[PDB]
């Protein structure tokens, strides 16, 4: 129903690899953050 | 094609490169092409290449005709776009036109610029479906006899 | 997420004869979960400047 | 290196963000008017990029990267829109803060 | 040989190189046509 998502050309086409959304987004973001400091704390003094 | 790669500018046609090895030079210069079979195609050739052409020139003419629609009618296509009608005549034509276009299509990208450019060239390739579909749209040129108004 | 066409690195001019692409090496591998994470990071930084 | 990739249009609901976002020069609305042909789609650090690629040598991956070309401009362009439409809200960072 | 795919897309074309446009009739089709009513000299 966009415009924006009409394709008339095979060179936009390919395979579909993966997909994501916000709601896994952010947990993975936080606890991406969170996993580096306890790493850093953990490996030094 | 030759002046070109000297000057590095690829703004036409650019050649295919194609790898070979070192002693597939001496093998090549030790064996001879002799033709044993020519292509089944031949004689059929100008057929194909007309139908071809016809059915390019039909394509042609239909955007030509479809591309005011929005100018003369603003209310019923307010909020239409160039690309509506290129699918609505692509989905009209013959698939092995498409295919013919996709070959070359398929890794070079063109948009709407581009095939305007195409559909405003002066050429045609007449037929007998290309000079009756330029009638039927002149025919149709008046919307009433197509029985539907405001 | 898509991948782009196969045919942009490619062209096969007849039944034998093809194009090699440089990187057919890299293009042949399949990531892991570390560096799929890696490329959703990457695209995360991207979303949100700075 | 040569584009201007922040730019201000209009006055948007959201008063402490105005900001709009330009990826590599590209618009949102080439998507449906394009502006050049489709060979024609270029910016400048790319540009650069293939010349001097093909100054050194390496003449199969600068036909590789002019091949792809409009891929990588057309995923920068649906990111921009994605940008600008999408993640408007009060959390987004204000334009003092973006600036400094 | 060649491509299976280009050979399809030949054989295609070749088909529809047959394709009939036209028509041969002894009489034309109908283009006025009348509704009779109880009278007799007007329809």
């Amino acid at each position: 129903q966009r415009p924006e998502r009409i394709k008339t050309t095979p060179y936009l086409e390919g395979d579909v690899l993966s997909s994501d959304s916000g709601p896994l987004l952010s947990v993975f973001a936080l606890q991406e953050i969170m996993q580096k400091v306890r790493q850093v704390q953990a490996d030094y003094m | 094609l030759l002046p070109d790669l000297i000057a590095g500018a690829h703004q036409n046609a650019d050649p295919v490169v194609l790898d070979v090895s070192w002693i597939s030079l001496w093998f090549a210069f030790n064996r001879s092409f002799e033709p044993t079979h020519r292509n089944e195609m031949l004689e059929v050739a100008p057929l194909i290449e007309s139908v071809y052409a016809s059915e390019l020139s039909v394509m042609k003419v239909d955007m030509r005709h479809l591309s005011l629609m929005q100018r003369r009618f603003p209310d019923v296509l307010i909020q239409a776009r160039p690309s509506h009608f290129w699918k609505a005549v692509l989905n009209d034509s013959p698939e092995a036109v498409k295919a013919v276009m996709n070959l070359s299509h398929s890794h070079n990208f063109i948009n709407i610029r581009d095939m305007m450019r195409w559909v405003m060239l002066p050429s045609l390739q007449p037929s007998l479906k290309l000079a009756l579909e330029e009638e039927a749209w002149a025919a149709a040129n008046d919307f009433e006899d197509l029985m539907l108004t405001d | 997420y898509i991948a782009p066409n196969p045919r942009i690195s490619s062209i096969t001019l007849t039944q034998r004869i093809t194009t090699t692409g440089p990187f057919a090496i890299l293009t042949g591998s399949t990531p892991t979960a570390q560096q799929l994470n890696d490329v959703r990071k990457i695209y995360l930084a991207l979303m949100f400047p700075g | 290196w040569a584009t201007i990739d922040v730019e201000y249009r209009e006055p948007a609901p959201y008063v402490h963000a105005q900001r709009y976002i330009r990826y590599c020069g590209i618009d949102s609305r080439e998507l449906i008017n394009p502006t050049t042909y489709g060979i024609g789609m270029t910016y400048h650090c790319y540009n650069e990029m293939l010349r001097m690629l093909v100054a050194a040598g390496k003449d199969s991956e600068a036909a590789y990267f002019r091949s792809m070309l409009p891929f990588h401009m057309v995923r920068f362009a649906r990111i921009n829109q994605i940008i600008n439409e999408d993640l408007h809200s009060v959390f987004s960072l204000p334009d003092d803060m973006f600036n400094a | 040989f060649t491509v299976p795919d280009v050979q399809k897309i030949l054989d295609d074309i070749k088909a529809l190189a047959a394709e009939q446009v036209y028509k041969i009739v002894k009489v034309p089709s109908i283009s006025f046509r009348h509704i009779v009513m109880q009278s007799r000299d007007r329809v």
